[PDB]
């Protein structure tokens, strides 16, 4: 689900549960503009401010995991299979070959 | 160059107060308080650099450079 | 309820203003001391969507991104402040304005206009008024037994009366002249009032540091080029149909969906 | 739900956005230093299918829109005030928040204290402040803007009209009236003064009208409505077959 | 619309402007010390959508591309300062001049 | 979106670029020194599909396969840089070539353009320069209290003074002559630039080495030829008239096709 939703304090979250960067998780600065990159960069826009002071906060964590490696949650959520697990790590590498 | 443009953003302008103990002698050290002046996030980690600490009549009475602590 | 549809309204109430200009200023093709009028447009607004200069990725930059514009709207329109062609009346009561200045006339209500069209008459007490019988300043009052009036080329009003081999100074003619000569108010009626837009009005001397020299028995007629009028009403009437078009074109899509 | 609909959907988006760009050269086809945009379009992810080497498209997405900044025609309005740019450059005009935007719209006018303004009334930097007694205003090629005054035999120098030039014309963002104001991928405004480093020309009494050829809208507006047709039809035939699965 | 209109527009001006010029050479036949006016015209701006001298290759380069014009641009109206023919109207107080000089 | 109408754009598109060669040419009529352009143009893409010449039958070759074409674009415009008509206007500052020479002139950026436009002026300093106020070179001056400016056809300039009966030469006006006079960029105000396809200037006095004779009191006029100007628009309107129903032929395919 990539339907991202802002809030007043400014945080990312994504039904409820806050987004997850390379910073952990992604909080944005409150009232701005937000355009996601080809990388998942995040580039954040404060309203009358000149087009000059587009500045990064963050990057969006993408990983690559195949339906083999993955099972789903009792909340709708994905994730690692304990084999998956035991060999890719409890914590996802991000994949920096993801377009988004 | 004076046309140019810079768009920084770890550095953070800060105004430093501190109190005058009686009968300070050169080469003391006293406590200061950095508060920041505009529209910047935190100073979580930050350093403050060489800053004059003026008096009343605008002259130099201590020197502030250091670590900044924020509760966190 | 679809945004093309809009535009090209826009586009429309443009051009029909431009045509609308046109008309006023070929109306008043025999109006003396008139200027003709142009119009100036501007886009609308513009839909952000994709800011340009974003991070298209880390190392990387979106150049000129995805901007989706509006219609346009029409900003002012400028008059065209130009000595018009004199033309000789052979009347000694008509006055025109070489350089850039402005009479000023009293309205009945009290303030002061300014008003380039020197067509003037004398009214049953003696006093110079223009055409609408608005009384002249500085009111100059001309005598009953007048025989030749003469207006100067620095503005002096004399009369010749019988008898006498020197003529009689009876007002002083004087100009008004305004820093921004186009933000005047036109209240029609060859009228101009001043607006806070349009500096404050300056009295001088006809011939001093940069008010006209008045002619007398000239009338300054309009400045309106009429070639151009034509050729330009030839790209309204174009512009016009090419909107038109716009809107038919979104009609014939709007209707494929309703089929769905 | 898995299907063609949103295939067909992102089409129509595409070709909406195509006719909106259309419309809004169209519109400011009488607009003073206007530049044409058109829209890019370039298809979204596709999806594999693995064999015991095939490859499903999604659609469409527009990406970006790039403005032609080529030089326009001039046209005529023996109005002394009024600037055309013979080349590449932008006047800069300071917005009354402070932050200075950058135009291409020559015609111009004197406020009530003097000054050179936009026909929106932004003050037109570098400041210029015409005398009120002035008889004839004269700019030269080179941006320099001379007053007459009557008696004196010489021409009294004002000021300097600079160009700003941008290494990358098509990264401004047009904020709307007529202004630009510089970004990320238009940065580093080069003041200059015209005639020189790449600076464009002045013509006094001259203004640079709109760049937007006419053939090319009403023939696009014909494939527009042609595809937007096409795939209308796609969607239709898609609402057919998931008709005739639901019957079962 | 149409960058052929525009040209046209500027080269009906011109042409007016020549009529104009005319018309006041005329209107002022018989005025004593008349100097008559010329007017001078130049290109307008041209359009370079295939530079003149491109190099198309590493060896063949394009002579003479697409230099796509504007309309015409009067340069400006000079007077034409020659000695009219002189006329004995025979009074004291009229002077002729022969050569270059103006009076103050 | 389909063939035949991105071909039929082509068309329109260059027939219009024609219309812009002619419409330059109309308006620069009364130019002097102008010389009118011609736009040549070329065939667009061919795709392949069957090749023409591969073999068919072992011992049977297939000759001229599907060669479908695109539409047209143009190649260049040349200038016909021919010798215009002499008119005499009796002045001492104006100088006609008749040969195939140009005048160099320095712009003050400090680069030099080439002008064949004759009508040449005196600035305050009495530099001889063009109308546009750009110095012609080498550098002709001409003394205060000059009574008479004779250019001879060799280019030589000699002032009359007073109590001088013999004339004394202030310059020497050459004529600047290129290998190709079609490579030079114009960038208006009857000026070229030198292009790297022009070669490079040739120096050379009026009257060796093919540089023209340089006339007093002659201005050479445009050489357009306006019946064939006329000639051009009727068939500039009827080519786009027909592309124009192409267009309209493939639009009602296309609608067709949709309708179904």
């Amino acid at each position: 689900n990539g339907n991202i939703q802002v809030g007043p304090t400014g945080q990312l979250t994504i039904q409820g549960h806050p987004v997850i960067g390379e910073g952990g998780p992604i909080t944005v600065p409150e009232g701005s503009e937000i355009t996601i990159a080809a990388d998942g960069t995040i580039s954040a826009l404060n309203p009358g401010d000149p087009p000059n002071t587009v500045a990064p906060v963050g990057r969006l964590k993408l990983v690559k995991a195949e339906g083999n490696e993955v099972q789903r949650s009792d909340d709708g959520l994905f994730r690692l299979t304990a084999e998956a697990q035991a060999e890719r790590g409890a914590v996802l590498a991000a994949d920096p070959s993801i377009r988004i | 160059p004076t046309g140019t443009n810079m768009q920084l953003k770890n550095v953070a302008a800060v105004m430093v107060t501190a109190s005058y103990p009686p009968f300070a002698r050169q080469g003391q050290t006293i406590d200061v308080v950095v508060s920041s002046m505009g529209n910047a996030k935190s100073l979580r980690g930050g350093t403050l650099l060489m800053t004059p600490l003026k008096g009343v009549d605008s002259q130099v009475y201590a020197l502030a450079q250091g670590n900044i602590l924020v509760g966190g | 309820m679809i945004s093309s549809l809009w535009i090209a309204k826009t586009g429309l109430d443009a051009q029909q203003t431009n045509m609308d200009v046109i008309a006023n200023n070929l109306a008043n093709v025999s109006t003396n001391g008139f200027k003709r009028q142009r119009a100036v447009f501007e886009d609308l607004l513009y839909q952000t969507i994709r800011q340009p200069g974003a991070q298209s990725s880390e190392q990387t930059t979106l150049p000129s991104g995805l901007q989706i514009g509006t219609g346009v709207r029409p900003v002012a329109t400028e008059r065209l402040h130009s000595q018009g062609n004199l033309s000789q009346t052979n009347n000694s009561k008509d006055v025109a304005i070489k350089g850039q200045g402005f009479f000023q006339v009293m309205l009945p209500d009290g303030t002061s206009a300014y008003t380039r069209d020197g067509s003037f008459q004398v009214d049953q007490n003696g006093q110079l008024v223009t055409a609408g019988g608005f009384q002249v300043q500085p009111a100059i009052t001309i005598p009953a037994n007048a025989l030749s009036i003469t207006i100067g080329r620095d503005g002096v009003v004399s009369v010749t009366q019988q008898g006498q081999a020197a003529p009689v100074q009876v007002g002083q003619l004087n100009l008004t002249t305004f820093m921004n000569d186009t933000g005047l108010e036109s209240i029609g009626e060859n009228l101009y009032i001043e607006t806070q837009s349009s500096g404050a009005p300056n009295e001088s001397t006809p011939g001093l540091n940069g008010a006209g020299l008045l002619y007398q028995g000239y009338v300054e007629t309009s400045n309106v080029n009429v070639a151009e009028e034509l050729v330009n009403m030839i790209q309204v009437q174009r512009a016009y149909e090419i909107n038109s078009k716009a809107v038919s074109t979104t009609d014939q899509m709007l209707q494929k969906l309703t089929q769905l």
